[PDB]
RNA sequence: UGGGUGGUGGCC
């Protein structure tokens, strides 16, 4: 899976502009744990956007 | 007088403690020759000629406060306590958490805990002067508020200020570091740092490998989770991970990694991970006087009660925990933390002065404009209302334990099992 | 780790309503408004002007739980007037009060600005 | 049944403070803009941090932390800009968000204070309080330290964080004598006079009011110095009105949906 | 691959390869720190 | 280990007044009276500059990881 | 050479003997650290009386 | 001559000194030392 | 030796017979939470989100499973085993094929503990009945185990660093059994000394004597204010 | 819920002020105490002269303590008695205590009026040293403030000696809480 | 420990100036752990010639 | 590579 183990950027939502590595995911939805923060959430994958 | 003066001046005099026992002014006593001296508790009031009570004084205390240890010489007013909470003090203030050594950011230590903004305390003793408490200090001063205000903080339970919270109070990090060493079990058994693959590897968990770089070792500044690899390491017999990885609910990120050799020659590598605890609830909090709690909830600033100006407490205790352990030092450093704050000056609670009472620090609290006993008129936070009962509020050392709910929190269902009863493992 | 994002204290998520009303059953002519995301910021306005109208029997706000944010008014009002139309006239006094409010501030700032 | 009609007088007006009075209204709606003074004022302050290198002795959360609650002067441009998660652009545009450059290096011996007048915006309309007395400190750097970042500013108020509130500290107070006896002393003589207190030096309260409601609340709203203290009430006005219009036109759709 | 670590008291940039005695090639300093990554890091304010 | 940007109680501005309150106390200045001549009015502010302790010149002592 | 004794931190035989404070600095030792404990294997180790 | 009443000063002066002279872990050093 | 192996305490009839290590268990620190009935427990999502409750499909209950089915393991309100009625079981966390989704009539169907659940709350120096009492769930943010305080009583809790342990009930017959025998309002009154053993404590206690008095009078908004808490209030304001 | 909700309303305290009696209070038990003070110096004196007839059933050391125990408690309960009737309707201490939520009358009195008298094994503080309790202090002296008799208040602070037997009497219940959680158990376990 | 003695475990009147009357652990080895006062300081030995 | 031993500490 492409997705799986990519840095990725949100693009909308309000968690826009935040970052993230894809840990699981699916044809639907991807878990992206973030950089900031201690918790690992649930984002859809079109608001997504893959950075480096 | 004379002593005094040369001691006074002995960074310039050569005069110390060493020529004062010279002079046979003081005298080491140890118990069996305690046994048998008369004592006097201090010159001043001891010695002057009254009915005679014994008249035969040969020793004199030098402080009476000098007979309490390390942890229990900085507890203020502790004679106003009653006698287990000095005790639960001092078996508490080892674990609250504050820069516990200038270096500590060269030193790899196992589980630091070091806070953002440690404080000295408004109310001293003259005792933690030589203990360098000013300087390695444990705590933060907090505008403490004794009231019952919406039930959340009834049985040994705190509230807390939201905002002060994302202001930085009491906010910490917690460092942790790791180790692993290369070592030969055998001309057969070597292990090597080597990133694994998915090709050649046999055993292997569901932690991929693309933190780290080709190395093995994963960079400093890379974020971590639970369950993730952090050694790349490989056995031969052929390849089998034997890598080390981060324990789960740690979320961290590694700080440095550093890479030596033992005396054997091997390559090793120590490596700390950083992780920021802001002060969530269930965090455990005590004052100086054993009033241990747990935080209930945190309202935001406009939630919690104001006085006439703008001042909303930090933390908010509740009224009953104070009548049943009559811990009237608490209340009694809460109401000189209020003239300290005011003042300018760092007030003293040494503790048998006999030159401070409740009487002198109550005027001196009067003179700027507050009422003399410490109570405040607050106002809801709600609903803007004044509060028909007057609050008792005023600065308060607090600090902050190193018991934090999020190494506690545990749950299970269908995990791993012991080998020889199969049953669930413990821990 | 349990800790939720800071904004769900005022954003609405998909299909959130943000105000719901539920006819009580117990009383006649009474409603339970459930507005979503709000606090007493707003609630304890809405309540105060509903009971400065004298059509109204009963008129109180609470907060089922302070980790949750969701505010319940009940109103009861007399058999010729509806609940809904005396929130919404509430609604509208307050925003006239709230308007004249700030153009008298404007006024009198300007009023301080040049002595 | 009707709004009663509110008046404003105003005793004091500096830049750090302003100091009103409001007669004839009910206390819930004063206290009400007492917490929107606190929480819902928007404004704009740095919330993305990116770290390039950092030599300094403080870790970077650490250093992020401090960055976030520099005052930023924002007294134009918070209602021109748009929430971000509302502006539809792709990542960061000067619509919805300010960028900010710091790279500092520390080669002499001496140290090195880095202040907020080495954060350097792109946004002239936007930049931190120290315009025109130090500077808010951020970090020292020995010799041999560097810190580079990046940062990003956008929208926000008070209920998000504590570092979106605006106002630095808001004193509301009414009745300064206790004629409505909502508070009750028990020996009265002990209590300072307040500070609004028409009241003679001989007696200690108002003589009981039967038949009285709250009014004439004391304000001094003082700023942090990111908007004029009289921007504050302004805005906290125009958001609780906007606030109940937007209530009640949801309303509306759900009366005419029953 | 060529992996640059720092001296422990010297702090000179040197390469080390694999299987190599970690020694710094002057001062005989054998303390080595790893580089500060080259991955994205963002930090927001709270 | 170094001056808070903001009183945590309240929300003023006091990480600018650090430098300010040690230049003032190198004079005749007492901290009652260097404390309000720095605009300090509330005692939640006052404590914050009155009982911080400051490492971070400590810290500064030791040799930099890098050069 | 009979063998190799521990050594305990801040005596007279040890290396942060008699130094200043701005050497211990230098020497990423703080002043403050009291010593009086050994170490061993890396661990400091603390003789109970 | 002697200190009246202003013996609270003094008083801390020798544990001040005491402390500067010895320190918080004498014992330790003297005993392995010996 | 293997008398060693079951002589006394931590032996086999001692340490593995009379006591083992069970799974789906839960400890986690305890504050007060005075918004939930005496018969409930607020239990944290990640603590929720871990412990499962596995429920038998019914064409009464098969579309709410098939959408749990369909959430995941992810996000919360999920499930993490779907059972065959032979025996087998699909996983759910590793991205299975959208044909193993599919349930029948006789499935299982491990969904994650929602609201309403059963469980079993105690403290560790179980003296008597009333420490093992039943709770009902519900879900609240933060980590922690949230629990009413007329009910500290019993356990002896103090909210000052304590921990209790949480046992989930598997099966509807033990649940059942748990509902109709333990829950905490069933066990106001004790049986050693025939009188209650919850009592009104603390803040209330205190607020409820000062509220009593004789001259405690309340204006029509503040009466308002309290009306609209009782539950179980008719809905008439009674005569002043 | 609904009196955690008035609470908001009322409100609920306690301070330095609810600790503090009427300077006038503060001389009946000052009274108090010099009178027990002087009757225990009576009962020494007459102790000291052979002109104590001993108490039936009791030698003559046991009917001694038993006096000077009997003052005491009289002066403590006394001072603790006044100490309530000084209290006013609003403090707060006297409202958590009639209310039965927290505290009892015997830790007002304690907070107010003064601590008591410490014990170990039920007796006053023993002899540890050579015929006395402490260095301070001089041979074979049986007086109240020698062997444990804590003249002061919490509030007012507690001197060194008084300080040292309130350590030693709060040492005793830490020990009984150690033993007692040790053997309850093991009871209950052989009972089960 | 897990001994019913409790004359170890009490404050002796000796132990004045010389040992914490506070400081002590409150599990199992209460009373059985002890901490120097600030003053005090122990004997080293010398030679009785 | 797991077992074993000890220490510290939390709540009663
Ligand atoms: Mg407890
Ligand atoms: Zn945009
Ligand atoms: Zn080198
Ligand atoms: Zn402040």
């Amino acid at each position: 899976n492409e997705l799986i183990g990519q840095t990725v950027r949100i693009s909308q939502g309000p968690y826009k502009g935040y970052i993230g590595v894809v840990k699981d995911a699916t044809e639907s939805t991807a878990r992206v744990e973030l950089h900031s923060t201690c918790q690992t959430i649930s984002v859809d994958r079109q608001r997504l956007t893959t950075v480096g | 007088k004379r002593h005094i003066d040369q001691l006074k001046e002995r960074e310039y005099n050569n005069y110390s403690w060493q020529d004062l026992v010279a002079s046979g002014v003081v005298e080491y006593i140890d118990t069996l020759e305690e046994e048998t001296v008369m004592l006097a508790m201090t010159p001043d009031d001891l010695q002057e000629k009254e009915v005679a009570y014994c008249s035969t004084y040969t020793h004199c205390e030098i402080h009476p406060s000098m007979i309490l240890g390390v942890c229990a010489s900085i507890i203020p007013f502790p004679d106003h306590n009653q006698s287990p909470r000095n005790t639960y003090q001092s078996a508490m203030g080892k674990q609250a958490m504050g820069v516990y050594i200038t270096n500590f950011h060269v030193r790899m230590d196992t589980l630091a805990h070091v806070l953002y903004y440690p404080q000295k305390p408004l109310v001293t003793t003259r005792s933690m002067e030589y203990l360098r408490f000013r300087e390695l200090p444990a705590g933060i001063n907090s505008i403490v508020a004794i009231a019952s205000y919406t039930g959340y903080n009834q049985e040994d339970s705190v509230i807390m200020n939201r905002s002060a919270v994302d202001r930085g109070f009491f906010r910490s990090v917690f460092y942790r570091s790791y180790k692993e060493q290369e070592s030969k079990k055998g001309f057969d058994q070597e292990e090597v740092f080597e990133k694994p693959t998915r090709e050649t590897c046999q055993g292997m968990r569901h932690a991929i490998y693309d933190k780290l770089d080709d190395d093995g070792l994963i960079a400093p500044g890379v974020r971590v989770s639970g369950d993730d690899v952090i050694i790349g390491k490989t056995v031969t017999l052929t390849k089998r991970d034997c890598s080390t990885f981060l324990r789960t609910s740690e979320t961290g990120i590694v700080d440095q990694v550093m890479v030596t050799l033992n005396q054997e020659g091997y390559k090793f590598c120590k490596i700390r991970v950083r992780s920021v605890r802001i002060p969530q609830i269930g965090d455990k909090f005590a004052s100086r006087h054993g009033q241990k709690g747990t935080c209930g909830i945190q309202y935001r600033q406009e939630d919690m009660p104001f006085t006439c100006e703008g001042i909303t407490p930090d933390i908010i205790i509740n009224p009953h925990a104070i009548p049943s352990r009559m811990t009237i030092g608490h209340l009694i450093e809460c109401l000189q933390g209020k003239v300290s704050a005011n003042k300018g000056e760092i007030g003293d609670a040494t503790p048998f002065n006999d030159a401070v009472n409740v009487q002198k620090i109550s005027n001196l609290l009067s003179d700027y404009g507050y009422h003399l006993r410490g109570n405040e008129v607050l106002y809801n936070g709600f609903t803007g209302r004044k509060i028909t009962s007057q609050i008792f509020i005023g600065p308060t050392y607090y600090q902050r334990l190193k018991h934090m709910v999020d190494d506690k929190i545990h749950s299970r269902a269908r995990g791993p099992i012991q080998i020889l009863n199969r049953q669930p493992m413990e821990g | 780790m349990n800790a939720p994002p800071a904004f769900e204290s005022f954003l609405l998520f998909e299909g959130e309503k943000k105000i719901t009303i539920n006819k009580d059953t117990k009383v006649p002519n009474a409603c339970l408004f459930t507005i979503n995301k709000e606090d007493h910021t707003l609630g304890n306005i809405i309540k105060s002007q509903l009971l400065k109208d004298p059509q109204v029997l009963f008129a109180g706000y609470k907060v089922p739980h302070p980790l949750e944010h969701k505010i319940i008014i009940r109103v009861q009002t007399t058999p010729d007037y509806s609940p809904q139309e005396a929130f919404t006239n509430a609604i509208t006094d307050l925003i006239s009060e709230l308007s004249l409010l700030e153009e008298r501030f404007r006024v009198a700032i300007k009023d301080k600005q040049e002595g | 049944p009707y709004a009663n009609q509110p008046t404003v007088r105003i005793t004091e007006l500096t830049d750090e403070n302003v100091k009103f009075i409001i007669e004839n209204t009910d206390l819930a709606v004063a206290n009400s803009i007492r917490r929107v003074f606190i929480a819902e004022v928007p404004i704009i302050a740095i919330d993305w941090v990116q770290i390039d290198a950092n030599s300094s002795v403080l870790h970077d959360e650490f250093i992020a932390h401090r960055l976030g609650l520099i005052p930023l002067t924002s007294d134009d441009i918070v209602d021109k800009l748009q929430y971000s998660r509302d502006c539809t652009c792709e990542e960061f545009c000067p619509e919805c968000s300010v960028e900010f450059t710091l790279d500092v290096r520390c080669n002499e011996d001496q140290t090195r204070h880095v202040t907020s007048r080495d954060l350097i915006s792109n946004s002239p309309r936007v930049i931190p309080v120290t315009s025109r007395q130090d500077d808010i400190l951020i970090v020292k750097l020995r010799k041999g330290q560097e810190l580079r970042l990046r940062a990003y500013a956008k929208k926000g108020f008070g209920k998000e964080h504590a570092k979106w509130n605006p106002t630095a500290g808001v004193a509301f107070e009414y009745d300064p004598d206790n004629a409505l006896r909502h508070t009750v002393y028990p020996k009265p003589e002990e209590w300072p006079k307040s500070e609004y207190s028409e009241l003679d030096e001989d007696e200690s309260q108002a003589p009981y009011d039967p038949n009285g409601k709250p009014e004439r609340f004391y304000y001094n709203v003082e700023s942090c110095g990111s908007l004029r203290p009289e921007t504050i009430v302004l805005s906290a006005l125009s958001g609780l009105k906007k606030k109940l219009s937007d209530l009640q036109t949801q309303l509306s759709h759900e009366i005419q949906s029953d | 691959q060529p992996m640059i670590y720092i001296c422990g008291e010297c702090h000179t940039e040197n390469e080390i390869k694999s299987r190599d005695p970690i020694r710094c090639r002057e001062c005989g300093y054998r303390i080595m720190y790893k580089k500060r990554t080259k991955r994205l890091v963002v930090f927001d304010a709270r | 280990m170094i001056i808070p940007v903001r009183c945590f109680t309240c929300g003023k501005i006091v990480g600018n007044k650090w430098e300010a309150y040690l230049g003032l106390l190198q004079a005749e200045y007492t901290e009652g009276d260097a404390l309000d001549a720095l605009g300090l009015k509330r005692y939640c502010c006052r404590r914050m500059l009155l009982a911080h302790v400051d490492l971070i010149e400590k810290l500064l002592n030791y040799a930099p990881l890098e050069k | 050479f009979i063998g190799k004794i521990p050594i305990m931190l801040r005596s007279t035989y040890c290396l942060l003997n008699g130094l200043t404070d701005r050497d211990l600095c230098e020497l990423n030792e703080c002043p403050l650290d009291p010593g009086g404990y050994f170490i061993i294997n890396g661990s400091e180790k603390v003789l109970i009386a | 001559e002697i200190t009246p009443d202003l013996w609270q000063e003094a008083c801390w002066i020798v544990i001040s000194s005491y402390f500067d002279e010895k320190g918080l872990v004498r014992q330790q050093l003297d005993s392995f030392d010996e | 030796s293997l008398k060693q192996r079951l002589k006394g305490k931590e032996g086999r009839v001692r340490g593995n017979l009379m006591g083992k290590r069970v799974d789906f268990s839960a400890r986690t620190v305890i504050t007060p939470d005075p918004n939930l009935s005496i018969d409930q427990v607020g239990v944290p999502r990640s603590i929720a989100a871990n412990m499962t409750f596995a429920e038998i499909v019914t064409p009464f209950n098969i579309d709410r499973l098939q959408e749990l089915v369909r959430r995941g393991n992810s996000q919360y309100p999920g499930a993490k085993y779907i059972i065959r009625d032979n025996g087998d079981r699909i996983d759910l966390r590793f991205h299975p094929k959208p044909s193993d989704l599919h349930l029948q009539t006789g499935y299982k169907v491990e969904r994650h503990m929602c609201d309403g659940d059963i469980v079993i709350f105690n403290r560790q120096p179980t003296l008597h009945k009333m420490s093992m009492m039943g709770h009902r769930v519900r879900i609240l943010p933060w980590s922690t185990f949230r629990l009413n305080l007329s009910v500290t009583t019993p356990y002896n809790a103090d909210f000052d660093g304590d921990e209790m342990n949480l046992h989930l009930p598997q099966s509807l017959e033990t649940r059942a059994e748990i509902q109709e025998l333990a829950m905490v309002p069933r066990m106001i009154v004790t049986p050693q000394s025939n009188r209650p053993v919850m009592g009104i404590v603390q803040d209330t206690l205190t607020a409820v004597r000062k509220f009593t008095k004789r001259d405690v009078f309340l204006e029509r908004g503040e009466v308002m204010n309290l009306l609209m808490f009782l539950s179980t209030w008719d809905g008439k304001v009674p005569q002043p | 819920t609904v009196i955690n909700n008035w609470l908001l309303i009322e409100g609920h305290t306690i301070g330095i002020g609810d600790s503090i009696a009427d300077s006038k209070t503060y001389q009946d038990i000052q009274n108090t105490i010099k009178k027990a003070k002087q009757d225990v110096i009576e009962v020494i004196e007459k102790a000291h002269n052979n002109e104590l007839e001993p108490t039936p059933g009791n030698t003559l050391r046991q009917t001694f303590e038993n006096q000077v125990n009997r003052i005491l408690n009289d002066a403590r309960d006394k001072t603790g008695s006044s100490a309530q009737k000084s209290l006013s309707e609003y403090n707060n201490f006297k409202s958590m205590v009639v209310s039965g939520a927290k505290g009892s009358k015997i830790n007002i009195s304690q907070v107010i009026a003064v601590v008591g008298q410490q014990n170990v094994e039920g007796k006053r503080i023993p002899f540890g040293f050579k015929h006395r309790t402490l260095p301070h202090f001089i041979k074979d002296d049986y007086g109240p403030e020698s062997r444990g008799f804590v003249e002061n208040s919490y509030l007012a602070g507690l001197t060194p000696t008084e300080f040292f037997f309130h350590a030693m009497g709060g040492r005793e219940g830490l020990i009984d809480t150690a033993v007692k959680t040790a053997e309850t158990g093991y009871i209950q376990r052989r009972l089960i | 420990r897990d001994g019913k003695l409790a004359k170890p475990r009490q404050l002796h009147n000796t132990l004045w100036g010389m040992v914490c009357p506070a400081e002590t652990p409150e599990g199992h080895a209460v009373g059985l752990v002890k901490n120097l006062a600030l003053m005090a300081y122990i004997s080293v030995g010398s030679q009785p010639s």
